[PDB]
RNA sequence: AAACUUUCAACAACGGAUCUCUUGGUUCUCGCAUCGAUGAAGAACGCAGCGAAAUGCGAUACGUAAUGUGAAUUGCAGAAUUCCGUGAAUCAUCGAAUCUUUGAACGCACAUUGCGCCCCUUGGUAUUCCAGGGGGCAUGCCUGUUUGAGCGUCAUUU
RNA sequence: CUAUCUAGCGAAACCACAGCCAAGGGAACGGGCUUGGCAGAAUCAGCGGGGAAAGAAGACCCUGUUGAGCUUGACUCUAGU
RNA sequence: CGUGGAGGUCAGUGACGAAGCCUAGACCGUAAGGUCGGGUCGAACGGCCUCUAGUGCAGAUCUUGGUGGUAGUAGCAAAUAUUCAAAUGAGAACUUUGAAGACUGAAGUGGGGAAAGGUUCCACGUCAACAGCAGUUGGACGUGGGUUAGUCGAUCCUAAGAGAUGGGGAAGCUCCGUUUCAAAGGCCUGAUUUUAUGCAGGCCACCAUCGAAAGGGAAUCCGGUUAAGAUUCCGGAACCUGG
RNA sequence: GUCGAAUUUGGGUAUAGGGGCGAAAGACUAAUCGAACCAUCUAGUAGCUGGUUCCUGCCGAAGUUUCCCUCAGGAUAGCAG
RNA sequence: UUGACCUCAAAUCAGGUAGGAGUACCCGCUGAACUUAAGCAUAUCAAUAAGCGGAGGAAAAGAAACCAACCGGGAUUGCCUUAGUAACGGCGAGUGAAGCGGCAAAAGCUCAAAUUUGAAAUCUGGUACCUUCGGUGCCCGAGUUGUAAUUUGGAGAGGGCAACUUUGGGGCCGUUCCUUGUCUAUGUUCCUUGGAACAGGACGUCAUAGAGGGUGAGAAUCCCGUGUGGCGAGGAGUGCGGUUCUUUGUAAAGUGCCUUCGAAGAGUCGAGUUGUUUGGGAAUGCAGCUCUAAGUGGGUGGUAAAUUCCAUCUAAAGCUAAAUAUUGGCGAGAGACCGAUAGCGAACAAGUACAGUGAUGGAAAGAUGAAAAGAACUUUGAAAAGAGAGUGAAAAAGUACGUGAAAUUGUUGAAAGGGAAGGGCAUUUGAUCAGA
């Protein structure tokens, strides 16, 4: 809103910085299960509900 | 190889204040360092060594106030032992077998005896 | 689980949707909404008749028959054509039933105990074990079943001096006291005719 | 559904008797606790036939009257007679029950003379003695049967 | 034929077990035996491996083949044999995966504590 | 007659059935009794050389201390191989600590990272203002301590 | 501007199997059955006769010893007074 | 007859190939089915005597998943409208630049904001997916940068109202009530300065708190500056509050 | 149609389900209203509709009697194994 | 004027405690309806679901104001019975205990009411010291509107007589239990197949170890373990056996006789009425209101009442282990259970992604290969990729990965085809094939 809480600006940070793909060195590991990063999450598909 | 906490219990508080600073300083100048050059571990030694003096000085500092509370009721709540809320709420040994001086005298009198059949 | 199945606030959606009047998983969003719920024939439903530990697991048998099918199974054991047409492979061995020596009861090694039962000619017996061990057919495999083979010789005794011990890791090989003779061991599989090796103090104890 | 010429049944399960239904799965493992717990017990206690001597005793009720059983434990009067304090007795491992009363002779005397037999049958360790291991048997009962007169 | 109430013949429990054994654990776990010179030599079976011992390979494709431990990847439950070795089509070496079940060591690394483990299974000579 | 349609076969597709696997579930049995104002359960936000998550942790932040084991960790990088050693480890164990903001949640509030009061200390002349650091300020109830109120009431002076 | 044709893109409804008629009989109005008429690949744009076309387990009517909204000195109660 | 599992047995079959699958190839049974050959395949499986059941599908507008005909079909037609050349690029109707033609026509298709969103802002690289054509372009993908305040807001005040305390109700979760049947208080200072304090001269309260980014309200403007910040940064010039 | 006052509207606030709210349509109360939504009782009951999975062999019906708050059901006798 | 007392306050006074979570089991309150009765209202579901309060390792109950009617049993709890019974019920549908008997486990007890009155003998706190789950000394305070000792109905107390018998707590070493550590057997012998031997064959060995798992395929003997024992480490306690100083104490307890007594719970029992509940029926328990006791009394004795007896306990105060329960927590062992549409919703970064304002709703998703050995290099293409080459036992395993069905589809081959196709009997023709 430009106005916005504290609380809500730390969320959005939150949100920001967990906003990546999966790191390339991962699919590497000795095991590893993990294909790709399944809780991404963008703007335009949905949304953070706060 | 970061600094060893038998090591720093050998010295005093002042040495162990004066090296946390020292190491806060080397910390400071390697995550400045850090910025231009690319994967630098040396920080995660000098952070476990920031660690350790923060614990052998918080060690000292509660063994002294131990031994100013030694012996006195009332020692601090954190100095306290952290059993369970109802282990530290029980009955203490001495409770518990407290008795009457009437059944004291009548479990003197007529305690369990030990007798064997032997037809 | 009791509650497998159920853990759904599924509701019907009715007829007048061109759909099943099973009921529908609600909300949205997630791909399980509007699937069928608590039917034997949905998936991730309820099974039919879901079962129940109260089954009735073991059965009651009369103490009368019971003896009675002991009895007959400890005599069948004593009919040679019996026993070889229950496997057992006794074709070069002496009379049936096979008694002997006491001091057999007093064994403490495998080893001997071994040897023992090859002089009085079980070994036929003992090399059908450990030639008969073979994977499990099925999902049994993988549920601590993952192995079966044939059944040796059972060795009665009367008094326990370490036999039971000394014959507890031969495969196949079973011990038993005379007191206590066990159906499921005389004929195992319903099949009458184990080969039985008896001491002679539990064959003078058997009457 | 009133069918055919068959009994008339009362089977009780029109409540959620599902949720109490108790199947004893456990009945041999609860037989192997109670034989261990019997086992503990007997090593923790002293030598000691791990039960009370329990008296002779006439059963209530017409239909049992004709029989005689263990009872809870022997009356004042009994083990007065039989020479004891009620708390001595308690702690030499007589069962003392201050509720029963003795109106039939033969059952007083008889419950006077099975104590008599189980004091002098029995071996009181001293409190401060040396009391050499007297091999520990388990059953006073079976020590002391019942018998019908 | 086992007899203790608290050892499990569980199929399931000893595979969990086995796969989420910590590095401890599979350092034990990741035991070899000795050559029979050693065996003789020290009177002890098999010993754990470490990183300096020196094995023979008795199974497998490399059957034959000697060399130094170069790292026990307890996290794969695998030894790398150092020339023992995968050359790659672009002309790279790569470590080949050993069981030291399937090895025998013919040298033993000793140290103070190597030897007291010897004395402690019962060896001789440190 | 081609094309087209249909049937079958081979190969190739689509799709993921079947089979075989299973560190999971389910049921039974056995043993034990241990959350929290000494701040629980739960939540938010952060912490790794390179991690979004899971797991772990709390500005001492995938962790410190202690003990045991005895040479690793590993995807790469880095470090080390003295590693015959108070000593590796994403080891095990765990008794000493740290434990952000919260949360029964406790100075008052909280759609605010809002607003006070007290003590000690430091700086700006500084008891008063501003700021930094450390320690505190909830309610009900119990025992006790101190200070009180009431012609409720006693004695004394009167 | 569509519709039309082309390049690219590309669904859905519906679908027992399918699709030429006349009469017959038949669940008394057939695409199939019987008897006749007939009948020649593969198709395009339209069209609204038919598919008793599709959309919905008829809302009308009746049945159920199935409800609900509402009313009343129906039966039985009840807050309040 | 067939299926999952169980006891016994055939010292059954099997990496020299188990199971599975495909096979207008063969044999047996009236049949449920069984057997064999060939191909594929890779780790288990079968005959018989019995035991056991979550044991046999064509339907249930059945459940889940997958797939068709329809069908390259319906259609991608509101918002006046696009055109030429060059550059880039493998590829240009759609990107960029230039030229032209047009429109919104200031109650805008302009310039800012509130709610909401949360990085969509900006730069670089870049087109597998998305932008129902396309794409070299993008609110996409990947990596980074960016939001600077005593003066603008919140913070403070009270509004409708919300809501502890004291009390009362309720078995209780909790309800009422907001100054009420309460002993509800600290700030001024003579004296105390055995210590500016408690005692003790002397003055005042029908009351917690929350509730507005549009109500009330202490105080800032101009010029310049970034790829992206500006009443915030820089330069200059002021003002308010507290001390 | 109306367009300067029973006007339009933002934000804050209050009223919550047999309750609210209604310039009154059983209207509105988050695409839900002649009683919202969510979870549980609940796998609610259904004389009613639909379905109900291998083969072969042998035998093989009834729609009728009486009774029922019974007439789409059951009991009973009969037919059948 | 001072000093008390009583009651009521205040303090960021000194020291503590309660909240909340979990909640399978447990103790209560509150409390339905669907349902059954072929309708339905009593009834039933059910003294259940939901809601609320409160504990623990168990809880509760518990040592009779009991059961009985007997030749009497003798706390409570649980199992088998009693018993689908007595009884309740539109006596319809349905419901439904209890005594006895066998067994499991067993355990017993203590306050009030007493004058210590020749001695408040009792206790919290503060303080100092000490051998610190506490002790001692001192000092405030609590307390006579009663804190100790003495007694609890089984009794017991006050006096008199006579004697006899018995005994208290800590160290050290073991033991018991808990949590752990470590050591403890035997082939990698030969041949064949295979990428791999863990397969088959031959010869052996250990077996109180042939459970299980791992390792490149079915491994007792390669590895971990397993079996049997040995040796340690840290804790809980004195359950109990020696060891030695504490030696308590002319203290305490038990026992017989004689005598005098013998206190024993009030708005409570009980009664009326109302409601609920129970099998409890002229009323089983519970609760509201009204009435309201007694002391050779009171309660109960399953038909209301009067009268006369009898039997059996002793309420209105309290503690207590075990046998019993346990879809929660922690740690284990198992299964004729399921084998990824199954089994918990979740075998996987599952109560995750995602939807809803919210309460809530809630998925899908396992498998290359022994080992990435994850395709160097060449060539075509802008690229994605293709063709080669290569790795690999296999690429008919290429991360769009074990196998790889069907629907549906492409190509090739064969065949047929005037408004369906498919099918049955029979044979022609073409293709193909078994048996002899
Ligand atoms: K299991
Ligand atoms: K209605
Ligand atoms: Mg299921
Ligand atoms: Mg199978
Ligand atoms: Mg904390
Ligand atoms: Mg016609
Ligand atoms: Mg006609
Ligand atoms: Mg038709
Ligand atoms: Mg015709
Ligand atoms: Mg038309
Ligand atoms: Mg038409
Ligand atoms: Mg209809
Ligand atoms: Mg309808
Ligand atoms: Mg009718
Ligand atoms: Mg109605
Ligand atoms: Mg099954
Ligand atoms: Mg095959
Ligand atoms: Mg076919
Ligand atoms: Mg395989
Ligand atoms: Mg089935
Ligand atoms: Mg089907
Ligand atoms: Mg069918
Ligand atoms: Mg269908
Ligand atoms: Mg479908
Ligand atoms: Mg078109
Ligand atoms: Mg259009
Ligand atoms: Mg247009
Ligand atoms: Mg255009
Ligand atoms: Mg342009
Ligand atoms: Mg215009
Ligand atoms: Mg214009
Ligand atoms: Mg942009
Ligand atoms: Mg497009
Ligand atoms: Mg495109
Ligand atoms: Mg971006
Ligand atoms: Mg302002
Ligand atoms: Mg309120
Ligand atoms: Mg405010
Ligand atoms: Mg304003
Ligand atoms: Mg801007
Ligand atoms: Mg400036
Ligand atoms: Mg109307
Ligand atoms: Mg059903
Ligand atoms: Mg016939
Ligand atoms: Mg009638
Ligand atoms: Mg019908
Ligand atoms: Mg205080
Ligand atoms: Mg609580
Ligand atoms: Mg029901
Ligand atoms: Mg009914
Ligand atoms: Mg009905
Ligand atoms: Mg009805
Ligand atoms: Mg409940
Ligand atoms: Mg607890
Ligand atoms: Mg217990
Ligand atoms: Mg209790
Ligand atoms: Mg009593
Ligand atoms: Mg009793
Ligand atoms: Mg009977
Ligand atoms: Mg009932
Ligand atoms: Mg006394
Ligand atoms: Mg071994
Ligand atoms: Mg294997
Ligand atoms: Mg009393
Ligand atoms: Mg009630
Ligand atoms: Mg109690
Ligand atoms: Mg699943
Ligand atoms: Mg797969
Ligand atoms: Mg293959
Ligand atoms: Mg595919
Ligand atoms: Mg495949
Ligand atoms: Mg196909
Ligand atoms: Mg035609």
């Amino acid at each position: 809103a430009a106005q916005k809480s504290f609380r809500i600006k730390q969320k959005m940070a939150k949100a920001k910085k967990q906003n990546r793909p999966l790191p390339q060195w991962i699919r590497l590991r000795t095991n590893n299960t993990i294909r790709y990063n399944a809780k991404r999450r963008n703007w335009r598909r949905t949304k953070m509900n706060i | 190889a970061g600094v060893k906490a038998y090591e720093l219990r050998t010295k005093s508080k002042e040495q162990l204040a004066s090296q946390l600073v020292d190491l806060k300083k080397e910390l400071a100048e390697l995550k400045v360092q850090k910025l231009s050059r690319p994967s630098l571990p040396k920080i995660k030694t000098v952070r476990k060594s920031i660690a350790c003096v923060l614990t052998v000085i918080n060690e000292q500092q509660r063994e002294a106030v131990r031994q100013l509370y030694k012996g006195k009721k009332y020692q601090p709540k954190d100095l306290r032992a952290k059993k369970t809320r109802a282990l530290r709420r029980a009955l203490t040994k001495f409770e518990a077998s407290q008795v009457t001086e009437k059944q004291r005298k009548k479990q003197i009198a007529f305690p369990q005896r030990k007798y064997a059949i032997k037809a | 689980s009791e509650k497998a199945g159920h853990q759904t606030s599924a509701e019907s959606w009715g007829t007048g949707r061109a759909v099943a009047r099973i009921p529908r998983v609600g909300g949205g969003g997630t791909g399980r909404s509007g699937q069928g719920a608590f039917g034997n024939m949905c998936r991730g439903g309820r099974m039919f008749a879901p079962t129940k530990t109260w089954r009735k697991w073991n059965v009651k048998v009369n103490h009368n028959e019971k003896r009675y099918a002991t009895a007959s199974a400890i005599a069948a054991t004593a009919v040679a054509s019996l026993v070889l047409a229950r496997g057992h492979r006794v074709e070069k061995i002496p009379e049936i039933p096979l008694v002997v020596s006491t001091d057999l009861e007093s064994i403490q090694k495998t080893k001997e105990a071994v040897a023992a039962l090859k002089a009085v000619g079980a070994h036929s017996d003992l090399l059908k074990v450990l030639k008969s061990k073979k994977l499990r057919a099925g999902k049994g495999k993988y549920r601590n079943r993952r192995w079966t083979q044939r059944r040796g010789p059972l060795v009665v005794y009367a008094e326990d001096n370490g036999i039971v011990k000394a014959l507890r890791n031969v495969p196949g090989v079973e011990t038993a006291n005379v007191a206590s003779l066990n159906l499921l061991q005389l004929a195992p599989g319903a099949h009458l005719g184990r080969f039985v090796i008896w001491t002679e103090a539990a064959f003078t104890k058997l009457d | 559904a009133i069918s055919k010429n068959l009994p008339i049944l009362k089977n009780h399960f029109r409540k959620h008797w599902q949720e109490r239904v108790k199947v004893h799965f456990d009945q041999a493992g609860k037989k192997v606790s109670r034989r261990n717990a019997r086992a503990t017990r007997a090593a923790k206690i002293a030598p000691r036939p791990l039960d009370l001597l329990r008296p002779v005793v006439r059963a209530p009720t017409v239909k049992y009257n004709r029989k005689v059983r263990a009872g809870r434990g022997f009356t004042l009067a009994e083990v007065k007679a039989a020479g004891l304090t009620a708390a001595y007795a308690r702690t030499i491992g007589i069962a003392v029950d201050h509720r029963r009363q003795n109106r039939n002779q033969e059952i007083f005397d008889a419950n006077v003379q099975r104590l008599k037999e189980y004091q002098s049958k029995i071996i009181v360790f001293p409190r401060n003695g040396k009391a050499p291991e007297a091999e520990q048997v388990l059953s006073a009962a079976a020590t002391f049967p019942i018998a019908q007169p | 034929a086992k007899q203790s109430l608290d050892v499990s013949s569980d199929r399931r429990k000893a595979r969990k077990a086995y796969f989420t054994a910590p590095s401890s654990q599979r350092r034990v776990l990741l035991s070899a035996p000795l050559s029979k010179e050693l065996r003789a030599q020290y009177g002890i079976k098999a010993l754990p491996i470490r990183r300096d011992d020196e094995v023979l390979v008795v199974r497998g494709s490399k059957k034959g083949q000697e060399g130094k431990i170069s790292s026990v990847y307890r996290l794969k439950f695998a030894v790398q044999v150092d020339k023992v070795t995968k050359e790659k089509v672009n002309g790279a070496s790569v470590p080949i995966n050993l069981h030291p079940s399937k090895l025998v060591i013919t040298k033993l690394h000793l140290d103070k504590d190597r030897k007291a483990l010897i004395q402690r299974k019962g060896g001789k000579l440190e």
